[PDB]
RNA sequence: UCGGCUCAAGCCGAUGGAAGUUUGAGGCAAUAACAGGUCUGUGAUGCCCUUAGAUGUUCUGGGCCGCACGCGCGCUACACUGACAGAGCCAGCGAGUACUCCCUUGGCCGAGAGGCCCGGGUAAUCUUGUUAAACUCUGUCGUGCUGGGGAUAGAGCAUUGCAAUUAUUGCUCUUCAACGAGGAAUCCCUAGUAAGCGCAAGUCAUCAGCUUGCGUUGAUUACGUCCCUGCCCUUUGUACACACC
């Protein structure tokens, strides 16, 4: 009896009774689709749950998550870019969005630039209409 | 915006720069250019100086700082003035 | 007198007028004995145009459409070169025709 | 060859829907003939007819028809009655399966019993009921019987993981006889209860 | 009695010849698979895993049945609607490299030639024998 | 001096107008007619065109 | 309001007890009176179909519909 | 100008929620001159 | 044509017939009015006003979109009569390039958006059989605001255009808000009609959640009345006639 219905990777628990492909969708910054991708080179069965799995293969599943490029996957698919004048790619995770979140609010703050003044106050920085809209809440 | 060609405003504007910054003497900060225009790009060749853009009513002047080098200089003078808002009027009541 | 096999096309607003001409064109060739093939009449395209009548605005919300037909009936022979001029004379006003040899 | 090899028994039989002969229909009461009609059988009810056009030509239709239009509504199943028809024919199929009595014997007793013969009309009184329990006619019988049983079939099938086909089917079983388990006879049975009140 | 393709279910004809291509094993892959999105218009990737093969039968079965076709007909065909969100829905057409190089490879197999005279590709005599083969074995089956 | 009116007028709306009005809002571009919707029905017998 | 994914000992010797004494089974009746989820009931149908208990009617991508043997 | 007004700290989207928001004799139409 | 009402004009019902509501739908449309709307359509037009520090014309930048909040026309959803993945596969009305740059097939490069090279059509000839959407068959998901829902935002890649910041739009990855059929009130509609679903044209270099037209699927209920809300005709009252302003 290997049912062990409840996962914790990378500070978060997930659920095991869902789906292998699914259960990964949990976590912040992947997405059910991204999931699918990187779920299949792993070479696991997507037909089970994501509680009747065991350590090994959970092992090379994050470890695709941290260095994507190593394992022929392309460039355009990743979701990060020039986090610098010379800048390189890489895939953001549950934390580190947060992290990276907050620090362009304060790179926009200090550089003094129109949409972190939007941002500063909070209005829609993207430019639409509000004299009328979405503004009980 | 640099594949395509560039016009005789933006090359006129590079050179009020060169000039400033040729003369300027070391230990000082460079002149002041006004002017309208507020669709360049920031180039990291084009450090060091101040600018007072128009904003639609006035110039402003700002220091430019290095890694701001993917905007525009429009982007840097707002346009309205925020809205403090006021009491409700005669309106309002059907 | 090597034939080429001509088209003549014609074109027009009304449509009882064209059509008669067209009968009385297939007769004054038949007459002198040469042969025809018949009047193929090309489909009728309408076009319209649909404005609003007021000027301003106020008021109800009512709309107009005008509208324009037009007919082709092109017809085709088998004829010399030179018998043309004198057979498509006397034409009526408005109506144009064009030639096309078919060589 | 030129039709299919399977369905061959049927030809030598009188006409019917493949699984149901509507020979040897109910034998149960009167004043509902003449309103429902069987005489001429259809096989499927995608037949489109003109009924709209006249005041009774409607009365002349199989009921199956009638059914299969009543339960396409709620803007989503507005004109896809192949559902619809999908759903009565294989419903037919779980009460049979469910009861070896002829399926359209049970829809059949089931509309017979949902009617009601009294009602009540609201004739002004300013702001009171002058109530004066009217009576039913025949047609209308079946007219509200239908609609306001293929209704609760829906209702109930709603936020529900049972669908409707079996749904519908239990229906129909449970209105046979005095269950009080069905939506329509119970709504059925107030109406004379308010309309007995001031009669 | 003698029979051809159009003598055969639809989504029979296909799942057959899908199972007899894969067990012959020819055919060019050029690993665009695992990465594709089916068209613009559409969100995951197939469930089933030898979809690609699958697809091959369709593709086939209609040039046999269409005067001539081109790539760019084959987006259009294989379209369909796209959610663009709480805006009304419109009709887009699928990928146009993915059904490009796929019939690249099938015509390089003796199935489908160049029609340089007017322009498409139709089916050659080889390829219009091997379908009847798969669709005959399939009548005395059922 | 002669630069006051240099910038180009080929493109988009102002850079046509009714043959009549001069009047740069409703104009008809179906058939290559280029004249506002509200003078049309005005000459629209001249030009030929007849409601039904 | 969760149903077991998974198929234990108690529920198979259940289901091998009255199934073979229903008149109808459906996915619904499974989830609603066995209290198990509808992944294994569709599961649980083509296994118990095979060992030859229950007879189809029709078969379809909507809804599957058996009775005894 | 711009830079002053991120300094502006008078007035935001929060502070404007906090803050808070006859019988005629003639007839029909003889009400006034209109 | 018939069968029952009936002085008659007619109404209804059956048969025949493609068609028996005026066969279906539109266009035009009397005498007479309104201080109805338009001077921002007009080189239609009176008077007044401005005229060289111009209210004439022209170039640069902005704004009409700025937002605590009340109201109107619409779009997407609240899911199993559903969502998701494959496959089968059917329209109609229209539009299109000369001094300009339109509709675009085919071949090649490109994950996708896009890019390059021959070519056809000034058109029942080419785009186009516009293979549209809905729909149908086989599977995954399974009552949980969950794979129903797509607001808000970050990063990157292109196209239109002189110019995209207050993001034009598209494409790529991530982020996953409110919303469980909606109170007092209130609308539209009688048969290929309501409703669902898409397509073409108008504005248009790009932008449709808009309007004008086109087709697909296709019903419940009635063949009525003056109870409510409007309108007209008669009888009636008047010290009004610029006529209850
Ligand atoms: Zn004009």
């Amino acid at each position: 009896t290997n049912f062990n219905h409840i996962l914790r990777l990378l500070n978060t628990n997930v659920d095991g009774k869902q789906k292998v492909v699914y259960a990964l969708t949990q976590i912040k910054g992947v997405g059910r689709r991204y999931s699918n991708l990187v779920c299949k080179k792993a070479d696991v069965d997507l037909k089970k749950r994501a509680g009747e799995l065991t350590s090994e293969e959970l092992e090379r599943l994050v470890t695709i998550i941290q260095n994507p490029l190593a394992y022929k996957i392309p460039t355009w698919f990743l979701n990060r870019q020039r986090d610098i004048v010379d800048g390189k790619d890489s895939q953001i995770l549950a934390n580190g969005v947060d992290s990276k979140l907050r620090e362009d609010l304060e790179r926009l703050k200090k550089i003094r630039a129109h949409r972190g003044l939007r941002h500063y106050w909070g209005l829609r920085v993207r430019g639409q209409h509000t004299k009328t809209t979405g503004r009980r809440g | 915006k640099i594949n395509r060609g560039l016009k005789r405003r933006p090359l006129g504007l590079i050179k009020k720069l060169r000039k400033a910054k040729q003369e300027a003497k070391p230990n000082e900060k460079p002149e002041l250019v006004k002017t309208h225009l507020r669709d360049m790009i920031v180039v990291p060749e084009m450090i060091g100086s101040v600018i007072g853009i128009y904003s639609g009513k006035e110039f402003n002047q700002v220091e430019i700082k290095p890694e701001m080098v993917g905007h525009y200089l429009g982007e840097f003078s707002i346009t309205y003035k925020p809205v403090k808002h006021g009491r409700p009027g005669i309106g309002a009541t059907h | 007198p090597k034939v080429h096999k001509i088209r003549i096309t014609l074109t027009s607003r009304k449509v009882q007028s064209l059509e008669k001409v067209c009968q009385e064109l297939i007769e004054r060739a038949k007459n002198k004995d040469l042969r025809v093939k018949g009047p193929v009449r090309m489909p009728t395209k309408t076009l319209k145009i649909t404005t609003r009548k007021t000027p301003c605005g106020e008021g109800s919300k009512t709309w107009d459409a005008y509208e324009m037909r037009i007919h082709k009936r092109l017809i085709d022979l088998t004829a010399p070169t030179e018998i043309v001029k004198q057979i498509i004379i006397n034409i009526e006003a408005g109506v144009e025709v064009e030639v096309t040899i078919a060589a | 060859d030129v039709l299919p090899k399977e369905v061959l028994a049927e030809v030598g039989s009188v006409k019917l829907f493949n699984r149901w002969s509507y020979d040897d229909i109910e034998i149960r009461d009167i004043s509902l003939t003449d309103y429902i009609q069987i005489r001429a059988p259809v096989y499927i009810p995608h037949s489109a007819g003109r009924y709209a056009v006249k005041r009774f030509r409607k009365a002349n239709c199989p009921i199956i028809e009638r059914l299969t239009n009543s339960l396409m509504m709620h803007g989503r199943n507005n004109g896809k009655k192949l559902m619809a028809v999908r759903i009565v024919a294989h419903a037919f199929e779980i009460i049979h399966l469910m009861t070896d009595q002829n399926p359209i014997q049970v829809a059949v007793d089931a509309i017979v019993n949902c009617g009601p013969r009294e009602d009540s009309t609201r004739i002004g009184s300013a702001g009171t009921v002058r109530r004066q329990a009217v009576d039913v006619s025949p047609l209308r019988r079946v007219n509200q019987a239908i609609a306001l049983l293929t209704t609760g079939a829906r209702e109930a099938a709603f936020r529900n993981v049972k669908t409707i086909a079996e749904c519908l089917a239990e229906e129909l079983i449970n209105a046979a006889k005095g269950s009080s388990n069905s939506y329509a006879i119970k709504k059925k049975d107030e109406l004379e209860r308010v309309a007995k009140s001031n009669r | 009695g003698g029979v051809t393709v159009r003598d055969v279910d639809a989504h029979k004809f296909v799942a057959a010849y899908a199972a007899f291509l894969k067990r012959q094993g020819k055919l060019p892959v050029p690993g665009w698979v695992d990465t594709v999105k089916t068209g613009n218009a559409k969100e995951l990737p197939p469930q089933d895993i030898d979809w690609w093969y699958i697809r091959a039968a369709s593709v086939a079965r209609h040039v046999y049945l269409r005067k001539t076709v081109g790539v760019g007909r084959l987006r259009k065909v294989h379209g369909s609607a796209k959610n663009r969100g709480t805006r009304p829905s419109h009709h887009v057409d699928a990928s146009g490299s993915v059904d490009r190089k796929i019939m690249q490879a099938l015509e390089k197999i003796q199935v489908l030639e160049k029609d340089e005279e007017r322009g498409g590709r139709r089916i050659t005599q080889q390829g219009q024998r091997d379908l009847d083969r798969i669709a005959q074995t399939v009548a005395e089956a059922d | 001096e002669s630069v006051w009116n240099s910038r180009p007028r080929t493109y988009g709306k102002g850079s046509r107008a009714c043959r009549v009005c001069t009047h740069q809002a409703g104009l008809i571009r179906k058939y290559g007619l280029n004249i506002c919707r509200q003078c049309f029905r005005e000459k629209a017998a001249d030009i030929g065109f007849v409601k039904y | 309001a969760q149903h077991s994914v998974i198929l234990d000992k108690a529920t198979s010797d259940k289901l091998y007890k009255d199934v073979q004494s229903y008149r109808l089974v459906t996915v619904a009746t499974l989830v609603d009176r066995l209290k198990i989820n509808g992944a294994l009931a569709r599961k649980c149908l083509k296994d118990l179909e095979e060992k030859g208990l229950i007879r189809q009617v029709v078969g379809h991508s909507k809804m599957k519909i058996y009775t005894r043997a | 100008g711009n830079e002053a007004a991120f300094r502006d700290r008078n007035a935001g989207r929060d502070a404007n929620r906090g803050k808070p928001t006859r019988r005629g004799g003639f007839r029909g139409r003889g009400k006034r001159e209109e």
